[PDB]
């Protein structure tokens, strides 16, 4: 019952609401219409609208992976095999509850992720994800000892609107660039990246460029980072050095031109490993080394 | 082709038992081809369908015993759950089930004979035997006990009928040998075969008779032959002849 | 049992964490022993084609078989002396060649089955049902693994892959089949062989068998076909709690080499072949035959030839050892796919919980 018009509607929103969130209550409603009882109804029309929103996409995964997460919940649900009429009713509820949750989640990040700053250490946060950013502006307002730096992000000019949005704060402010980020070893304290999507062990994806900072680090013995808040869980792994699905071609070799006509074509996309990272930031308590892939293991049972 | 419900309606109600043959698993559950009510795909979700590794298993072939629970009457979708039913009436869901497709084999050769549509032939069965008796099965052994149910329709095709009734519906070997010496021998011969026939009696060559005695309820067999074997042997003694019997 | 030691060759100052050496011809044997597992025995001591995988099959099989001859004695009861008889048999195998951590999952599971069945059921109904249940045993965490392996590779593998194998990993080697044949895409394969063993060869031989384009190779090189190669699956044979594997050859210097150049490998395994026993070092557990399979100068196994090589005690002190198992590492091959679909070797013990 309508999603193009619901991803039409929201690209360069977020802010106040997370985008995976609001593509999450748009499925809750649509889901609020069919019956989840009917469950031959209601599987197969949610199995359509996710066909749907794949044409709908061109470079990510992150809302496919939210509706897989939904379609878990769902499952899950009716596991009480009791009163069919009060689960139907909690599945209701759980759609603006999941946008109460991003609060309290973003509390919790307040409170348990502030711990980490200590005396003089430069911060550099990569890509664009709203917890990472809130979580600098609570270290900020706790006033611990920091430096808050910026890169020159191109997916639609990313990086200048993060780098704008640091200078409303008031916070000194210098830039790293894509490539001039292989001056830094040492200097910069510890690398942080946002993350846009969370898979088994390890596998994060975001923007233009997470494997070659990962490897960076590694070869400096720097600690690495994915800090996130709580809509990404996805049962995924690839094989090569990268793989992914791509709207934008990999090494496509342009063709004979004069005048031009198509040349910005490559790898859009980045994936990161198990062994990079040193520290995993989500509000689920504190896990680290391996505990999404238990808890996807817990949750799918395939 | 293969097609057509096995009940008189298309669509199942609520609380009723099915049997289903799945084709694939993962990401919903079990959208599966039933073989107790119609072709027509119904399904499982992943929660009614195990309750005690369940991955593992449910492939291509296995039969799993479902109960019914919602019934979209209006384009065609199924709801079932394999929890709910306990193992107190199981067996009689298999016994059913198994007769079901008893009848469903009893009802080819038709489908094979005239080359026409066999949703059709299935109705056309389905209305003395299926409708006021009760289950098929029984209605079909009571016939071919005693012609009760085929008086409420007449036949488009009877030959096929009789065909299906032939279909619906032990030989033992004995050796006797002649080798007489005295005066009358051919008459005596034929006195002996007389008293060893009565169905199948057939010649070889010369010196062996063979006789074959149909069995009645499989044991029998013996409570006639050794009586014409004793026959024969009074027979040939009397006037100056010898036979053997193995 | 019989009879024991009385063999040639020297302890060996270097590497003896194991013993080396047996019973290859039969003389003086007991009433009680199964032909079969004496046939195996012989095959096992000059085998070329099986691997960890169809090994255990066969074990399988064979311990089906030798149920279905033996019915509930008078005297002696069900669960009297057959516990004692497999673990005669246990010790056979032992002193034949060391086994696998499946076959040992095999046995813990057959000792189950023992423990569950109470000996005053009927004998004649017990076995009806303990056959068909290991059947289905059988089938599931066999072939329906295997099942599931295939179906993880094809959503996983891109339109027409460049496929290189080590070994004779016959799971691999079905879906390789199955990619040439029943779903229809481009498969230039290549395989690898070293000398002792010719299963790399055996396998290229099946392969054309089935009419497929194979690659072959040897110790000397690899990179002569890398310096192209795209996709990669190494030879698997047990899997260690630690996230490392237990494997044939020189599949770790290909891991190696992988990840030397653009990149890394990936295994997919069967859910019961994980132990809960761990290692990680190639001096832990050598799995070892005779030092005679490079005796004979090259081409085929059986020759029996006049020339110079056989001097393992003739001249002024001369030894010639190998071995066949050897440590796979750990940051390589980050794959690993089983009757739980997808994660990671490093969840080196994720799926032991709930198995």
């Amino acid at each position: 019952f309508n999603i193009t018009e619901t991803y039409l509607r929201f690209l360069e929103e977020d802010t106040e609401m997370t985008m995976p969130i609001a593509a999450i209550e748009a499925l809750v409603t649509l889901l609020r219409i069919k019956t989840p009882e009917t469950a031959a109804e209601m599987i197969n029309t949610i199995k359509s609208s996710t066909e749907e929103l794949i044409k709908s996409i061109p470079n990510s995964v992150s809302l496919r992976a939210g509706c897989d997460i939904f379609m878990r919940f769902v499952l899950r649900n009716l596991h009480l095999y009791g009163d069919w009429e009060n689960c139907k009713q909690h599945l209701i509820e759980n759609g603006q509850l999941f946008v109460s949750r991003a609060k309290k989640s973003r509390n919790k990040i307040a409170e348990i992720g502030v711990d980490f700053i200590a005396d003089d250490d430069i911060i550099l946060v990569h890509g664009y994800s709203r917890a990472v950013f809130s979580l600098l502006n609570h270290a900020a307002n706790k006033f611990i000892r920091f430096r808050c730096v910026v890169t020159e992000s191109r997916p639609s000019k990313q990086g200048n609107q993060l780098y704008t949005l640091l200078e409303q704060k008031g916070i000194p402010v210098t830039l790293i660039v894509d490539s001039a980020v292989g001056a830094v070893i040492d200097k910069v304290d510890k690398v942080f990246v946002g993350a846009e999507g969370v898979a088994e062990s390890g596998g994060i994806i975001n923007l233009v460029g997470t494997y070659s900072v990962g490897v960076l680090a590694h070869n400096a013995r720097k600690p690495f980072y994915v800090v996130t808040e709580s809509h990404k869980f996805v049962r995924m792994f690839p094989l090569s050095s990268d793989d992914l699905p791509m709207a934008g071609p990999p090494l496509d070799f342009t063709r004979r031109t004069d005048d031009l006509e198509d040349a910005l074509r490559g790898p859009t996309i980045d994936y990161t490993a198990q062994e990079y990272i040193t520290a995993l930031i989500t509000d689920l308590g504190v896990l680290t080394p391996s505990a999404v892939s238990e808890e996807l293991i817990k949750m799918w049972y395939d | 082709t293969s097609h057509c419900r096995f009940y008189e309606n298309k669509y199942p109600e609520i609380d009723d038992i099915v049997m289903v043959n799945v084709q694939q698993i993962a990401e919903m559950g079990a959208y599966v081809k039933l073989l107790e009510y119609d072709n027509i795909e119904g399904m499982i979700l992943l929660s009614e369908l195990s309750r005690r590794s369940i991955q593992k298993l449910i492939r291509v072939g296995k039969n799993d015993v479902a109960v019914v629970l919602r019934v979209d009457k209006e384009k065609g979708y199924i709801d079932l759950s394999k929890r709910r039913v306990s193992s107190e009436d199981i067996i009689k869901c298999e016994e059913k089930y198994q007769k079901s497709k008893t009848v469903h084999s009893i009802l080819r050769y038709c489908a094979e004979k005239f080359q026409i549509p066999l949703e059709e032939l299935y109705k056309t069965i389905a209305w003395p035997l299926s409708r006021k008796f009760g289950h098929a099965y029984e209605a079909f052994k009571l016939s071919i006990i005693d012609e009760t149910v085929w008086e409420g329709i007449e036949p488009p095709s009877k030959d096929v009928l009789d065909e299906l009734k032939n279909y619906i519906s032990v030989k033992i070997r004995a050796d006797v040998e002649v080798s007489c010496f005295s005066y009358e021998g051919i008459d005596a011969i034929k006195d002996a075969l007389k008293s060893a026939e009565d169905v199948k009696v057939k010649l070889v060559a010369a010196p062996l008779y063979v006789l074959t005695t149909q069995a009645l309820d499989k044991q029998k067999g013996i409570e006639q032959l050794e009586s014409a074997i004793e026959k024969i042997t009074e027979v040939i003694t009397k006037y100056g002849g010898v036979c053997n019997i193995t | 049992p019989g009879i024991s030691s009385v063999i040639p060759t020297v302890l060996e100052q270097s590497f003896d964490n194991s013993s080396l050496i047996s019973v290859k011809e039969l003389l003086l044997n007991k009433d009680l022993i199964h032909p079969s597992i004496l046939l195996l025995t012989s095959h096992l001591a000059h085998y070329k084609i099986v691997g960890s995988i169809p090994r255990c099959i066969a074990m399988l099989e064979v311990f089906q078989i030798v149920i279905k001859d033996y019915q509930t004695p008078k005297g002696t009861t069900l669960s009297r002396n057959l516990t004692s008889y497999l673990s005669h048999q246990i010790d056979l195998l032992k002193k034949a060649r060391p086994l696998s951590v499946t076959m040992g999952n095999a046995i813990r599971w057959l000792k189950q089955e023992i423990s569950l069945i109470d000996p005053s059921t009927p004998d004649k109904a017990a076995k009806k049902d303990l056959c068909e249940k290991i059947g289905q045993f059988a089938k599931e965490k066999i072939e329906l693994a295997d099942q599931l392996i295939i179906d993880n590779a094809s959503t996983q593998i891109e339109e027409s892959t460049t496929i290189v194998t080590y070994g004779s990993s016959k799971v691999l080697t079905e879906l390789l089949l199955h990619n040439a044949i029943s779903l229809k895409k481009n498969i230039k394969v290549i395989v690898v062989d070293s000398r002792p063993l010719f299963e790399g060869r055996k396998m290229a031989e099946t392969l054309r068998n089935a009419g497929v384009n194979v690659m072959y190779a040897l110790i000397t090189s690899l990179d002569t076909i890398f310096n192209d190669v795209d996709y990669v699956f190494l030879g698997a044979h047990s899997i260690l709690s630690n996230g490392f594997l237990y494997s044939r050859a020189g599949t770790a210097m290909l891991a190696m080499s992988a990840k030397r150049r653009n990149i890394p490998v990936l295994v997919c395994c069967e859910s019961l072949k994980f132990s809960q026993r761990v290692q990680l070092d190639s001096v832990t557990f050598n799995e070892l035959a005779d030092p005679n399979d490079l005796v004979n100068i090259d081409y085929e196994n059986p020759v029996e030839r006049r020339g110079n090589k056989g001097a393992l005690l003739n001249q002024f002190i001369k030894e010639r050892k190998f071995e066949k198992k050897k440590l796979a590492m750990e940051n390589k091959p980050k794959g690993n796919k089983i009757g739980g679909k997808k994660g990671s070797e490093g969840e080196s013990k994720d799926a032991s919980n709930e198995e």
